[PDB]
């Protein structure tokens, strides 16, 4: 599974570009694509979404009417077109797969990312703690807070956990209340009810350090949490 | 013709020497299994609105 | 006269086992379970109708989560159903449209589908690559496949139409155990909760006890006068019921190896295509060819209610593993779920 | 409902659309149940490891044909022949150069009486009360040099007819077409063909054309 | 006592039309639904002629009290919807005969032309083509006060023009597009279907097959008769009246009312005949 981004770079203010992703190596026609950017001084933010077969389109409020998303299933490519982009859009964009059925794991795979630089009632997540000093082999439990409840009528909590290693793409870690993704070792545990959310790690390793993030998938847009970096 | 008949007779011969429980006790613990946990059977008694996700 | 002598002593020891079955009994189930409270009218209305098939359905199977059911039909499509919300989770295309068996793995990672092509196809559902693709092409059966129940994630028990059952593997694709002892084509199969014995149903009205580890018959059941079409296994593990093609359902004993009770009426004439229990063990679901099913009081041999509402003949029905509902597939491309 | 449930039902609607568009292809597919005796000449009509149903496909005059051979299946016929409700027509291939040799492997009966039993079993089914037959009586080229040396009466003690081509052929037509218990619902389409003759696919196309006309009179309330 | 029984005939035709087009519509909506390629067609016929079954009290009270105390817009829209439903009944009958001809004589194209999607597209297309005349009835409809006696009638009149050749062209156009092209298509489709179905291997071999062919032929000829010989007096009388100055009459002008009575009976008979002569409906009931 590969999501290789293309294009981008330094752009004049008020100009236009074309962010293309060569999403090959997997069944592109059965996955609802996304678009998540990350400011260099801030965290992750989702900007766009396209469902399978271009059925449903969702946009972020900051880029609605300014960004164009398009896909072509035979060519296995996901596009992102922006016009008159501002300096607020200075970020590095990630392509994300997301498949939706019963028991599926959305936001499973992420792309490497290409930098985009400009020359010169939403459920938000708060994590006050950051730069937590931890020791390898010990147990840590970070926390996450939601603006409203995430327990829907069908009896599950739509909270996503991630892990952004230094100089690496974000990876899906825990994709609901108390379940584990694919490839993640049976060490990261999720719990919590209502609006109070937390993570659980038994014995931290050398590759377990990084910035952790939250996400809700209950309403749109898809804003993230805050920085929860770990230090030795 | 020969080997199949030998296999059949030896199979039903090793079928012969098997201890058999009395059928009254089989019906007795059949009743016990059907009675000991008959309360949690939604097919017998219909589930309320809290249960029964089909609606 | 070696053949005549061996045949006559085989008949003598057959009368020995028949006399053992007769003399081991003391009383029937009627005159000891007729003093309990009868089951009332089981009026179960349909709740979810899983429309979307465009051909007749021969096989359905529930899951351990009791929410996802898979269905095989002659449309060339294997469809997994979210029974809670009436949703198609997957639609697996088939290389052969002629299939009459399907099974959902207890781990939920695999699904079986086989039939007249004499090849068992097992599809890997939850893959890192997002699609459903076949894992192994299990071949080696000379007859038509009829039931493909999953022993576990790595062993599958397939019953074919060449008087043989078989136990297969996944990492190799060979036959670990071949079961022989039937004279008619096997048309049904049912495992056990402890997963050590499984019963079969062949065309010669013979039901056996094939154990899994060493692989031979334990006892023989010949009570029907027509071929046994469907079989199902009691939740306790000491009984099982058979559905034949002569309007009779009947229980048996895993340990007493004797007839217990028959489930027949003067009104019903056509045969049984699908039979299953409830998890309490008192209700016995049974699908007939009169375009309807029925709930049978297993302790009273009384028709507790009808499940009419299917346009064509029901060919497959199974209950949930938590006893929540029964889903009755049929030849009208419909999947009625009753609760 | 949740956004994940909305995407799930959108995926279900897409799956329903895919099912509709590839079940639309099932209308143009004309299915033929090709079956007959072993080495009765059914191989020579399809010339122009599964060990199950032999699958072949061909098209002519803008009509898709699939021939569903069950010659490799030796199980009990009556418990899988009920799968063929939707077959357009039945191809019954029996040769004419089979009246003299009885079985060539065993000794119980003749090939002709085996064909009689097979045709009687397939004609009186509850599942085949309306399916037309495109019965092929092939190998007639080798039949005439085998009818001069041995008469037809060596297997039929009720023939008492002239030993020639036309009389024996007409008796064959009469003895194959009289097994239908309902000729007012199903007319057997007897036909002659050889190994190196012209195409019988025109006759097959005409027969399935008649069956499709019958279906079109059926579904419009005019039958 | 001449108008005593005529109003009773109008009332019983009204109630049997209501009963038939309610029962057929309810059965179609409940049991068979939009499954086949002809159930939607007979649904279109029922939804068309329900308006004709509901205009019976209007026609009856007009014939009874020789006037209309209604207004100026509502009888105009009654005339407009009457033209609309009548034309979309004739066009659906014509295209249903075309569909049957495609089913019989062209089996290679019947599977590609009798899909429910194609049938829905075709009937919606001919409904939108009838919408042109349906809105033209709104454009040029109205009322005109007669000079013989101070009563009025709902008819069509061109607004403030000589337009004698325009009116003649309109009358010959509606006559041609009613009983030239549709009747010609009905006849040359049904007789060619009969000729093809007679000379085919099926339906011409045994006594029962010959009786089936005879029943199909007599059914389609009864349908053709109920169409032609019942609806033809209305159009030929309108053509005779509009060809010249033959528009002055007497108490013998009740032949117009007998013609509209026949046109109101057969509009209710046709879906009843289809439902009670289709044995698929007999299995449905
Ligand atoms: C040349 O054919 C015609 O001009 C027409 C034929 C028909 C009957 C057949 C269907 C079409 C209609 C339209 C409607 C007319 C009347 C006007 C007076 C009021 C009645 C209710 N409807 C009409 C006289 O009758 C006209």
């Amino acid at each position: 599974v590969q999501l290789v981004e293309s294009g981008g770079g330094l752009v004049q203010p008020g100009g236009s570009r074309k962010l293309s992703c060569s999403a090959s190596g997997f069944a592109f026609s059965s996955f609802g694509m996304h678009w998540v950017r990350q400011a260099p001084e801030k965290g992750l933010e989702w900007v766009a979404y396209i469902s399978s077969g271009s059925g449903t389109i969702y946009y972020a409020d900051t880029v609605k009417g300014r960004f164009t998303i398009s896909r072509d299933d035979p060519k296995n490519t996901l596009f992102l077109q922006m016009t008159s982009l501002r300096s607020e859009d200075t970020a590095m964009y990630y392509c994300v797969r997301s498949i939706y059925y019963y028991g599926s794991s959305p936001f499973d795979f992420w792309g490497q990312g290409t930098t985009l630089t400009v020359s010169s009632s939403d459920i938000v997540m708060t994590q006050a703690t950051s730069s937590v000093p931890v020791t390898p082999g010990e147990s840590v439990s970070i926390s996450c807070r939601s603006s409203k409840s995430l327990l829907h009528s069908n009896g599950n909590t739509y909270l996503y956990w991630f892990l952004q290693r230094p100089g690496q793409s974000p990876q899906l870690l825990i994709y609901r209340m108390s379940n584990l993704a694919s490839g993640v070792p049976d060490r990261f545990s999720g719990s919590g009810s209502g609006t109070a959310f937390t993570l659980t790690i038994s014995r931290l390793e050398a590759e377990d350090v990084g910035v952790y993030y939250c996400m809700q998938h209950l309403e749109y847009p898809l804003t993230f949490g805050a920085g929860t970096k770990l230090e030795l | 013709s020969i080997a199949q008949a030998r296999k059949l007779v030896e199979q039903l011969k090793m079928e012969a020497n098997i201890d058999r429980i009395k059928v009254s006790k089989a019906a007795a613990d059949l009743m016990a299994y059907c009675e000991a946990h008959a309360k949690e059977d939604p097919l017998l008694t219909p589930v309320p609105a809290s249960e029964n996700p089909f609606r | 006269s070696e053949l005549d002598q061996l045949r006559q002593e085989a008949e003598q020891l057959k009368n020995q086992i028949r006399d053992a079955r007769k003399a081991c009994a003391d009383a029937t189930l009627s005159q000891i379970t007729n003093n309990i409270d009868p089951v009332g009218r089981i009026q179960m209305r349909t709740r979810r109708t899983l429309r979307g098939h465009l051909a007749k359905i021969y096989a359905m199977h529930w899951g351990t989560d009791s929410r996802l059911l898979v269905s095989a039909s002659q449309d060339g499509k294997l469809i997994i159903w979210d029974s809670y919300t009436t949703n198609k989770v997957h639609a697996i295309p088939l290389r052969s449209s002629w299939v009459m068996t399907c099974a959902y793995a207890p781990s939920g990672n695999y699904v079986a589908c086989g039939g007249l092509d004499n090849i068992c196809s097992i599809y890997n559902l939850k893959t890192r690559e997002g699609n459903v693709r076949v894992s192994r092409e299990l071949a080696g059966h000379t007859g038509y496949l009829s039931c493909c129940r999953f022993l576990d994630d790595n062993q599958i028990v397939t019953s074919s139409g060449d008087t043989t059952c078989a136990l297969w593997d996944i990492e190799t694709g060979q036959q670990t155990t071949t079961f022989t002892g039937h004279t008619g084509d096997v048309m049904s199969l049912s495992l056990a909760p402890d997963t050590r014995l499984f019963v079969s149903g062949a065309c010669d009205a013979s039901a056996k006890l094939w154990d899994v580890r060493e692989g031979m018959c334990r006892q023989t059941f010949t009570g029907h006068e027509s071929d046994i079409n469907a079989i199902c296994f009691f939740p306790n593990g000491n009984a099982f019921a058979t559905g034949s093609d002569d309007a009779t359902c009947r229980l048996f004993d895993l340990r007493a190896d004797q007839e217990l009770m028959t489930y027949s009426h003067d009104n019903i004439i056509c045969g049984i295509t699908s039979v299953s229990f409830s998890k309490s063990g008192r209700l016995l679901l049974a699908g007939y060819d009169d375009f309807n099913c029925n709930v049978w009081d297993a302790l009273k041999a009384d028709r507790a209610g009808v499940l009419a509402g299917h346009d064509n003949r029901v060919s497959c029905l199974g209950v949930t593993d938590d006893g929540m509902a029964v889903a009755t597939g049929s030849w009208d491309s419909f999947l009625k779920i009753w609760n | 409902l949740s956004a994940e449930d909305k995407a799930a039902v959108e995926r279900s609607k897409m799956i329903d659309r895919n099912l509709r568009e590839d079940g639309e292809k099932a209308a143009r597919e004309v299915k033929l149940l090709l079956l007959g005796a072993g080495e009765s000449g059914k191989n020579t009509i399809v010339k122009q490891k599964t060990t199950g149903i032999v699958e072949t496909h061909f098209t002519f005059k803008d009509l898709h044909f699939k021939m569903f051979d069950v010659g490799a299946q030796r199980s009990e016929r009556k418990k899988w022949i009920h799968c063929f409700e939707g077959v357009t027509a039945i191809i019954f291939c029996v040769a004419l150069s089979d009246y003299d040799l009885v079985l060539a492997e065993d000794e119980e009966m003749n090939r002709m009486h085996a064909s009689m039993k097979l045709f009687d079993s397939i004609c009186n089914n509850k599942w085949f009360t309306d399916t037309s037959i495109i019965l092929f009586l092939n190998k007639k080229d080798l039949f005439e040099e085998k009818i001069k040396k041995s008469p037809l009466t060596i297997c039929y003690p009720e023939y008492a007819g002239s030993n020639t081509y036309e009389e024996a052929a007409a008796y064959i037509q009469c003895q194959f077409e009289d097994l239908n218990k309902r000729k007012d619902t199903k007319e057997i389409y007897t036909h002659f063909t050889c190994s190196t003759d012209t195409k019988n696919v025109q006759f097959v196309f005409d027969a399935v054309t008649d069956v499709i006309i019958k279906n079109n009179l059926k579904d419009c309330g005019l039958f | 006592a001449i108008p005593v029984i005529i109003t009773a005939v109008y009332s019983v035709v009204f109630v049997v039309g209501l009963v038939g087009n309610s029962l057929v519509m309810f059965v179609i909506i409940r049991y068979t639904k939009m499954k086949t390629a002809t159930n939607i067609y007979i649904f279109n016929l029922a939804l068309a002629d329900a308006l004709v079954t509901t205009t019976m009290p209007f026609q009856s009270t007009v014939y009874l009290m020789n006037s209309w105390p209604f207004g100026d817009v509502l009888c105009k829209i009654v005339i407009s919807i009457d033209y609309y439903n009548m034309f979309t009944s004739i066009f659906t009958l014509t295209m249903m005969s075309v569909d049957r001809y495609i089913a019989v004589c062209h089996p290679v194209k019947a599977l590609d032309f009798r899909t429910p999607l194609k049938a829905k597209i075709i009937n919606i297309c001919i409904w939108l083509l009838s919408s042109s005349v349906g809105i033209s009835a709104i454009v040029l409809g109205g009322t005109k006060v007669r000079e013989d006696v101070d009563v009025i009638e709902c008819s069509l009149q061109f607004p403030d023009d000589d337009y004698s050749w325009w009116d003649l062209f309109m009358k010959i156009c509606v006559f041609i597009f009613a009983f030239v092209i549709p009747v010609l298509i009905i006849i040359v489709c049904y007789t060619l279907m009969i000729l093809r179905l007679k000379s085919v291997r099926l339906l011409s071999g045994s006594r029962e097959k010959d009786r089936n062919l005879r029943r199909i032929t007599r059914l389609v000829l009864v349908v053709v008769a109920v169409f032609v010989v019942c609806w033809t007096p209305i159009h030929i009388f309108i053509l005779v009246e509009a060809l010249g100055s033959t528009s002055h009459s007497t108490a013998a002008l009740s032949s117009y009312y007998f013609c509209i009575a026949l046109g109101y009976t057969n509009s209710s008979l046709n879906p009843i005949l289809y439902a009670f002569l289709d044995e698929n409906f007999k299995r449905c009931f």
